[PDB]
DNA sequence: TAGTACTCTGCCATCAGAGCAAGCACTACGGCCGATTGCTC
DNA sequence: GATGGCAGAGTACTA
RNA sequence: GGCCGUAGUGCUUGCUCUGAGUUUUAGAGCUAGAAAUAGCAAGUUAAAAUAAGGCUAGUCCGUUAUCAACUUGAAAAAGUGGCACCGAGUCGGUGCGAUCGUGCUCAGUCUG
């Protein structure tokens, strides 16, 4: 019912979208920006004919329009990795080093989910499809995006150019947030129960009750409505507790990881070349954050990554897959994290390897917030154990400095260790600059934390 | 990516490479394979070598050059006579020319008369028995007075005309002069009459033998001063006497003139010389030097015109004909008392031609000496022949008139006898009267040396300048050829340009800049101490201006006393020309430098008086005409390596001051040339860098042919340069770390035997006289040593045996240890080595002060060399002193060869192109040179023994090697980058006597550590525990890619030497018009390159089309007829249908794959080559060696018996080795006589002992090598060769082309078309 | 049987000299030809 | 000096 | 590494010349024998060619150096070929193969 109630806000029914608020932006160049023109590359018979339906519906979209430009860049198919379907790709390379450089305003996946907090438990997550389609293109700056076309079917050659913002576009993530950001100001201002959280094209609205998620979900519907935007029906998790946002699992007001992503990295069989290492601790460092001391347990493999070595997989090696195979299979829920409030973090160090949970207030109970692990850098590994622990504060504290948002936060250790600051019997100044900035770095009470936990 | 590095070893004909990463490990990669065949990849190991055929020098084609022009000009010659005879001999025989010129052709193919004279078989045989010979006519029409037929006369002029003579001699000869005695009485007469007070007696003395013997001219002066009382050497008679026989005296002492006055009586310049000596002495010595020249001209004729000229004008002629006559009356003798003693030999003497005798004396090809040699025993077992016997002892039995020894008749005698002739025969024919001139100007009349050849503009050597544009002949040479300017470019076209200034050439070594040049960089460096100074102090320009011009400018030679008397005590080219000019204002002034420098040049350039008067006729105004003369006279030579524009042209930018300039006004800096040219903030290094920059550099080929050197070392530099871009491109283009390269440090008998005569001439003894050695046996080292030692000892004073030779020791003068020289020059032969005193230093004093007047003999009888008398006098110097000990160890391992820094150079401006920001080019690969030394011992040491008779791997080895030490050495010692990459004395001795000692686990006994690090850094350079045993994997591996260079045959069509008549096909017409079956021709064409044709024949009668597959040889005569037009080529010879696609080109050497992988490689279009090479393992290849002793032994006696041992214990390996050699030709080579051969001797002597079957083993590989098949030996069988003579069955194998690596390859499988 | 047709074996190859000029490479000696930093007056 | 041409003697298959 | 001074050796490039050597023809072979054959006599010299030849037509040039295959070019020239590991009888087998942010590991450079 929820498609009938706004026709001017789905994908599925309300066509194509147009942002009817941004005026056409033109897309400035470097002093030695030049219309560099590339022949278009050869391209197989079925590959050609697998892009060539797409081109036909695309043109009836107004998306491709038949230009003239000096600009010229190479298309080029990239099959999925499922069938056979044979995407178009752009292949900007050259014209993406040569325009103008912006800075990159977008915000980064760790600190999104940390603006989410317990108690708006009810979610609604809108997928904007073709969002980089909405912005309109100035004319002059419509020449830059041409690309060689040939259809000698329907008998259209020429540079079919974009009056959108195109998609392997550099700018295009940053241009589209800056836009979708002004348009959405004015609907955080009209309610500010609700909680919009936004990467990229993704929109995430947070809210108290199941009501107010709804009512929410009906004016965003139709506020993207008027703006142009279209949200994707197919998928659109809207009023459930249970959504998946940003690779993550937001249940009860707490982080969780897709069963399909644990399944993945349990999947690979035992690997062989340092490719195959490489692809797994990779994968596996996504999921880094749930397992505590990560770091420790995927140590023997470390090594293992060096370009030149050899690629024993000694029983040590296999004992550390395993663990990280049986890691995975019992991975806590972690909490969500919350700014208007203190953090405690706890540290410990043992055989030159720092592990620590950073944790809030949830109720009476501690939720962890991230788990943070590094290896200590040589020569501080090196010192006897009760000075190891100064640096294994550090580093685990540098790690907060960037989930925290600069919000104060306490920490406690089992050794009191702030007066050994003061007055250590280069590097250290740094280090006490950092460790004595009462207004965001203070010591607790001195406690010892659980091995495990 | 990796890091890599390349090695490399430069041959002769061979380069090798190999590349190895950093564990000292060869990669290995596959390789596609493209062609149509269905092997599409294939696995190689980056390790391997290119072979070649040796280079070339262009000394055989110049000489061919030469002779052609000869050919072409003495053509010219008989045309000029002949045009002028032409309309008197269209008067009396119109056909006489045209019967000359088709004296060469059959009777069906003349057009005229076969008798080519008169053209009537009775005038022949009667002109023929009246002149047997053509001297008989010459002599004939120099002597009668009466009409001489018109074709007589132009036959005489031709023949002297076509055969002129020798120029050695300039001037004009008379040849009355011919008696000895009384000439040289005569002169004695002269002499006793002017200088009265000291008169000469020489009665009794035999001067005619004295003068005419056959030592050396020295010798002969030598022994006439010491049979002459009254004078000797030096003396006015003595220098006359030197004069006469041809030696040059100096005149000074005679009558102290103070110059030198040298008169040299075959100069052209003689009488220059001595009209400017008789006005300087007086006008009574004219008689007198005329006598000395009559005498020489007496003394040169005697030796060969040998007969009496008091009744004739024609000494030459009338000599032949003597010899005719007593070749006549010897052969009537002969054949008489042949007959009557020994008839049954007169068919073997008198008609066989096969066997050497009269019969191939006359009509067969045998020489002189041959006959001589054959005809001797007979002479000596009869009688009556003492007469016979004499004259065939002095060389005069059966001469012909036209011999070898010819080759000393002067044009002069051959001019005197043509002017007889024209002065006779001028009464009758006025036309000869006429041109009697420009006859002898055809027979006198050749182009100097500076002219060059007489081009038009379409000739590459040439270099003459025309001044009218019109035919040349030797008549109007002079009005036509610039002479001067000619001259001019001659030198110039070969002198060279400045380094500094690549445009600018050099000045001449004697300019008066260049004088002024050497003078203030001498004088700027004299740092004076003198009374009241604190410190020395360096002259001031002031100083130094008036030191030149108060000593150097009026004394030849200044020293140090002069410049303080004249100088610090009195006050505080250039000297020839003041006593020339007599002008010090004009040598002084600074307008006439120009002028100083152009004579200078002039007198540098122009070694004729005529050229250099005529070029100095601009300044004669300025000077007398004494001066010009003795202007003239002066002359210079040699030439500088500074040019004018680097010395004083070029200014400072800030100062404006030149080179000189600044030299001049160096003040209390006094800085040189070096420091001037080298300052930063001057901008003399500017303006040089600049100057430098212009031109940039040529291609790389055309660097590598302006490289100084050997053409195959140019060749082998060139191959390697290519090899290197090669494997840059196989590795991913990634350049590597290091490149290190080495190189290898490299008729005889005739030139053995000259020198030896010369020298044995030289001292006036008689070994030779005592027993004659041939070239082939003067080849031997003992035999040359002892002839060379006058058959003396060189240590002791004591006399060798030559029958007792083989027994005594060759000592070398430099122990071998601190220098491997093996040259004569440094080899002694000597009947005990003991007698030179210690065996580690120069020879001891007292054998040096006793043998040293015998070493001086020697010295002056050019027996010994320079160099060798000094080193065998060094202890005398003192002897080898601890530095110079320690020189010598470190120069055997620091490579310091021009050749090898070129090559070096070469390939670093190749690979390292990057500069930094300040210009500083950034050594990205750093190039290594090394010397053989280092890895020849690295191969001693740890049992990588060598043999070079087993394949062609050791090539490839020796590259891997040499990156292996190259890089382990400077990983290990960083501070030695100085000495080895491109870019005390007990402490200098050990530190490179030492140098590769980390590579060994034991010292002398110390125990180095296993694992080699660099220290103070953290790196491993060796591991004893593995790296040797990579490096034997790698010595080990049966895979190296061996390439032999493909080349396209060019030279020479076919053997120079021209054939009989007979009906073969093989034969080749020398002329078009000229068919071989009737007049012989060569055989034996080149084959430029096989071409497989694929096209149909006619066969059998009914011409039935047979497809026929075939390779065809085209010549290099045919090449370019054939690539003009290959489809009628290809008709011609008889082929139809032929197709143009499938014609392929098959240069020498192309690589056919057949079957279990044989290999053959196409050595002309009917032979074939092996191609393949046996991978014999290395055990097999170590005790070879140390079975056969390779160097003799060159161990301590306790690893020399262990090695004994292993030699014992393993004899069994020999019957394994033969095992493999037998199964590899079965399989490969497919020689089963040969084979069978080879193993039936290797089975006869089983029995000998280890060492001779070794040494006997190692020849075997003959039969199982790479290239052209060759005969070895067997203890005594001897196997001959087994050719592949049939390419037929490699029409169904598969065509390999090889890049220049052997990476890259193309099969086409020839059997599918 | 005659006639090609391919195979194996031994012989065989142009060679001597005379000047002149320029240059390089090596030997054997006998002299002259950096720049920066630290310490001292 | 060495390696490819050539003549000649020898043996074999075919028309 | 260069440039002076002396001395020597070896080699290179270019030029101008000389003497031979080779090939064909001319230099009447005679006598006794049908013929082969036999017996005697005679012999020394000359002409021409000396890389075929070429066009630029000169008293010029013609044996040095350079040259795998394929594609593009008139030509000069430029391009064309995956990597790792385990082995070794001329090489084989096995395995792998457009952008913006964020996480991890590692390298290099600069500075103090």
């Amino acid at each position: 019912t929820w498609l009938s109630d706004f026709p001017q806000a789905w994908a599925e029914t309300g066509g194509m979208g147009l942002a009817v608020r941004q005026a056409p932006l033109i897309i400035p160049l470097k002093a030695t920006s030049t219309p560099v023109s590339i022949k278009q590359y050869p391209m197989s018979q079925e590959a050609r004919l697998g892009i060539k339906p797409h081109i036909q519906r695309l043109l009836d979209q107004g998306i491709l329009v038949p230009c003239q430009s000096p600009w010229n860049t190479p298309l080029l198919p990239v099959k999925k990795p499922g069938t056979n379907d044979y995407r178009p790709v752009q292949d900007l390379r050259e014209v993406n080093k040569r325009v103008e450089d912006i800075h990159p305003t977008v915000p980064n996946p760790y600190n999104l989910l940390s603006g989410l907090p317990p108690s708006h438990q009810w979610y609604t997550v809108l997928d904007l499809k073709d969002a980089f389609f909405c912005l309109r293109l100035h004319p002059t700056s419509q020449p830059l995006f041409a690309f060689e076309w040939r259809d000698p079917e329907m008998g259209i050659s020429g540079q079919l150019t974009w009056t959108r913002l195109p998609q392997g576009f550099k700018n295009s993530p940053t241009l589209f947030n800056e836009a979708l950001h002004r348009d959405l100001a004015d609907f955080r201002i009209q309610h500010p129960d609700l909680i919009l959280l936004q990467y990229v094209d993704d929109l995430l609205l947070a809210a108290t009750s199941e009501l107010d998620c709804q009512q929410g979900t009906r004016a965003l519907l139709q506020t993207l409505g008027n703006l142009g935007y279209r949200a994707s029906a197919k998928k659109a998790q809207i009023c459930q507790k249970q959504v998946k946002y940003l690779g993550y699992l937001l249940k009860e007001g707490q982080r969780w990881l897709t069963e399909a992503r644990k399944e993945t990295v349990m999947g690979q069989p035992t690997p062989k070349t340092p490719r195959q290492l490489r692809e797994f601790l990779g994968k596996a460092g996504f999921c880094r954050l749930f397992i505590p001391g990560f770091a420790e347990m995927a140590a023997p493999l470390y090594p293992l990554t060096k370009p030149g070595t050899l690629f024993n997989w000694g029983p040590d090696q296999q004992k550390a897959y395993q663990e990280i195979k049986q890691a995975l299979l019992t991975a806590p829920a972690l909490g969500l994290p919350d700014l208007t409030k203190p953090f405690e973090l706890f540290v410990d160090e043992k055989q030159g390897y720092a592990k620590g949970v950073l944790t809030q207030k949830l109720g009476p109970w501690r939720r962890p917030v991230a788990y943070l692990s590094k290896k200590l850098d040589p020569v501080a590994a090196g010192w006897p154990p009760c000075l190891r622990m100064v640096a294994a504060i550090a580093v685990l504290t540098k790690d907060a400095g960037k989930l925290t948002m600069g919000q104060p936060l306490v920490i406690l250790a089992p050794h009191a260790v702030e007066a050994l600051v003061k007055q250590p019997p280069a590097r250290m100044t740094h280090y006490q600059a950092l460790l004595l900035d009462t207004d965001r770095v203070q010591f607790g009470p001195v406690v010892a934390l659980n091995p495990a936990t | 990516d990796k890091k890599y590095s390349i090695g490399l070893a430069i041959g002769t004909n061979s380069v090798g490479w190999a590349v190895i990463t950093d564990e000292y490990k060869v990669p290995s990669k596959k390789f596609k394979v493209l062609g149509n065949t269905d092997r599409h990849s294939i696995k190689k190991n980056l390790i391997g070598a290119l072979l070649f055929d040796s280079g070339e020098t262009a000394e055989a084609t110049r000489l061919k050059r030469t002779a052609r022009r000869r050919y072409t000009r003495r053509k010219n010659r008989i045309c000029y006579l002949q045009e002028i005879f032409s309309n008197e001999m269209a008067k009396v025989d119109d056909s006489f020319f045209h019967r000359l010129e088709e004296s060469f052709l059959v009777e069906e193919d003349k057009k005229h008369e076969r008798h080519p004279i008169f053209g009537n078989i009775v005038d022949e045989v009667a002109y023929h028995e009246k002149y047997p010979t053509i001297y008989h006519l010459r002599k004939k029409l120099v002597d009668s007075t009466d009409k001489a037929d018109l074709r007589l006369i132009y036959l005489a002029l031709a023949h002297m005309i076509k055969f002129r003579g020798h120029f050695l001699i300039e001037g004009d000869l008379n040849p009355d002069n011919s008696d000895v005695d009384k000439l040289f009485i005569q002169l004695v007469q002269t002499y006793n009459q002017l200088f009265e007070e000291n008169p000469i007696n020489a009665s009794g003395v035999d001067a005619k033998a004295i003068l005419s013997a056959r030592l050396s001219k020295s010798r002969r002066l030598e022994n006439l001063i010491a049979q002459l009382p009254g004078e000797k050497k030096n003396g006015l008679f003595g220098n006359l006497i030197a004069l006469s026989l041809g030696l040059t005296p100096n005149f000074k002492s005679n009558f102290d003139l103070a110059e030198d006055a040298k008169l040299q009586l075959s100069k052209d310049t003689y009488d220059d010389d001595l009209d400017n000596l008789l006005a300087q002495i007086g006008d009574q010595y004219a008689d007198l030097f005329l006598a000395a020249k009559n005498l020489s001209d007496a003394i040169l004729l005697s030796d060969i015109l040998r007969v009496n000229t008091e009744i004739t004008k024609a000494p030459l002629s009338a000599s032949m004909i003597k010899r005719y006559d007593e070749h006549h009356q010897d052969l009537t003798l002969l054949k008489a008392l042949v007959r009557q003693q020994l008839p049954e030999k007169y068919k073997e003497i008198f008609f066989d031609q096969s066997k050497n005798g009269y019969a191939g004396y006359i009509d067969g090809g045998a020489s002189q000496e041959e006959f001589y040699k054959f005809i001797k025993p007979i002479l000596e077992k009869m009688d009556g022949t003492e007469e016979l016997l004499v004259k065939l002892n002095r060389e005069d039995l059966l001469r012909k008139q036209r011999t070898f020894d010819n080759g000393s008749i002067p044009h002069q005698i051959h001019l005197g006898e043509l002017h007889a002739i024209l002065r006779r025969q001028e009464d009758f024919y006025p036309f000869l009267k006429d041109n009697r001139e420009k006859i002898e100007k055809i027979l006198t009349f050749r182009i100097p040396y500076y002219v060059g050849p007489l081009a038009r503009g379409n000739s590459r050597f040439a270099w003459m300048t025309r001044k009218s544009e019109e035919t040349i002949t030797p008549w109007n040479f002079e009005e036509v050829v610039d002479k001067g300017a000619s001259a001019q470019s001659f030198i110039e076209r070969m002198t060279n340009f400045d380094k500094n200034l690549p445009n600018e050439k050099v000045l001449p070594k004697h300019s008066l800049l260049y004088e002024y040049f050497t003078v203030y960089n001498e004088l700027t460096k004299v740092k004076y101490v003198t009374e009241g100074m604190r410190k020395p102090a360096f002259l001031s320009g002031e100083q130094k201006k008036a030191i030149v011009d108060l000593l150097f400018k009026t004394n030849r030679k200044v020293t140090v006393k002069q410049l303080k008397e004249d100088y610090f005590k009195k006050i505080e080219t250039y000297h020839d020309l003041l006593k020339i000019i007599k002008d010090k204002d004009f040598l002084d002034n600074e307008e006439n430098e120009d002028i100083l420098e152009d004579i200078v040049l002039t007198l540098t350039l122009f070694e004729d008086r005529e050229m250099i008067e005529e070029r100095l006729k601009t300044y004669a105004h300025l000077f007398d005409d004494k001066v010009m003369k003795q202007l003239k006279r002066r002359r210079y030579t040699g030439w500088g390596r500074l040019s004018r524009k680097l010395i004083n042209g070029i200014r400072d930018k800030q100062s404006g001051k030149t080179i000189l300039d600044f030299l001049k006004s160096d003040g209390f800096a006094n800085r040189n040339f070096m420091q001037l040219i080298h300052d930063d903030s001057l901008t003399f290094k500017e303006d040089i860098q600049k100057a430098q920059v212009s031109g940039q550099g040529d291609s790389l080929h055309e660097h590598i042919a302006n490289l100084a050197g050997s053409p195959a070392i140019k060749k082998g530099i060139l191959q390697t340069v290519k090899v290197v871009d090669e494997l840059v491109k196989v590795m991913g283009r990634h350049k590597p770390e290091n490149i290190v390269i080495e190189m290898a440090r490299e008729k005889n008998s005739r030139e053995r035997m000259k020198r030896i005569e010369e020298g044995i001439k030289e001292l006036g003894s008689q070994i030779l006289k005592e027993h004659p050695v041939e070239n082939t046996q003067l080849q031997n080292e003992k035999l040359y040593l002892y002839y060379l030692q006058n058959g003396r000892d060189m240590y002791v004073d004591q006399e060798l045996d030559i029958n007792r030779l083989s027994d005594y020791d060759v000592d070398a003068i430099v122990p071998q240890s601190f220098l491997k020289d093996d040259s004569i020059d440094n080899k002694v032969l000597t009947r005990s080595d003991k007698n030179r005193g210690k065996s580690d230093n120069v020879p001891s004093e007292e054998v040096v002060k006793k043998m040293k007047n015998y070493w001086r003999q020697l010295l002056n009888a050019k027996l010994i060399t320079q160099r060798k008398f000094d080193n065998l006098t060094k202890a005398e110097r003192g002897g080898l002193s601890e530095l110079d000990k320690a020189g010598f160890i470190k120069r055997q391992l620091v490579e310091t060869r021009q050749i090898t820094k070129h090559v070096a150079q070469i390939l670093d401006s190749r690979m390292n192109t990057k500069y930094d920001e300040n210009d500083k080019l950034i050594r990205e690969v750093k190039v290594i040179t090394l010397k053989s030394k280092l890895v020849s011992d690295f191969r001693k040491d740890f049992q990588f023994y060598k043999v070079r008779e087993i394949n062609n791997y050791h090539h490839a080895h020796d590259a891997y090697l040499n990156a292996v030490v190259g890089t382990a050495l400077i990983k290990k010692y960083p501070k030695l980058e100085s000495e080895f990459v491109y870019g005390k004395a007990t402490a200098k001795y050990f530190f490179y006597s030492n140098i590769m000692n980390f590579f060994k686990t034991e010292i002398t006994i110390r125990k180095r550590p296993l694992i080699e690090t660099n220290g103070e850094t953290g790196e491993i350079v060796w591991d004893k525990g593995r790296d040797f045993a990579t490096v034997r994997k790698v010595l080990s591996m049966p895979q190296v890619n061996i390439v032999k260079k493909t080349e396209v045959q060019t030279g020479g069509f076919s053997k120079e030497s021209i054939l009989p008549k007979r009906n073969s096909d093989k034969l080749i017409a020398r002329k078009k018009d000229w068919d071989p079956k009737k007049y012989g021709g060569f055989d034996s064409p080149t084959v430029a390159y096989s071409v497989l044709v694929v096209a149909k024949v006619e066969k059998g009668k009914s011409k039935k089309l047979k497809s026929v597959k075939e390779l065809l040889g085209i010549t290099i005569m045919e090449r370019s007829s054939f690539e003009k037009n290959p489809i009628d080529f290809l008709e011609a010879k008889g082929y139809k249908e032929v197709k143009k696609d499938l014609i392929i080109k098959l240069p020498k050497y192309s690589l056919f794959e057949l079957e279990n992988g044989r290999k053959r490689m196409l050595a002309s279009a009917g032979e074939l080559q092996k191609g393949n090479e046996l991978a014999l393992p290395s055990k097999y290849v170590n005790f070879l060696y140390l079975a056969s002793h390779y160097e003799k032994l060159k161990g301590s006696p306790e690893d020399n018996e262990q090695k004994q041992l292993f030699v014992e214990q393993h004899k069994h390996y020999l019957d394994e080795i033969i095992e493999q050699i037998s199964e590899f030709s079965k399989r490969v080579i497919l020689a089963d006589a040969n084979l069978d051969k080879v193993l039936s001797a290797y089975n006869k002597h089983r029995d000998k002992p280890i060492r001779e079957q070794a040494e006997n083993i190692i020849h075997l590989f003959t039969l199982t090598n790479l290239g052209a098949p060759a005969a070895f030996k067997y203890f005594d069988t001897t196997i001959d060769r087994k050719r592949y003579t049939s390419t037929k069955e490699v029409l169904d194998a598969t065509l390999i082309h090889q890049s220049i690596t052997g990476l890259y390859e193309t099969r086409i499988d020839l059997s599918q078309l």
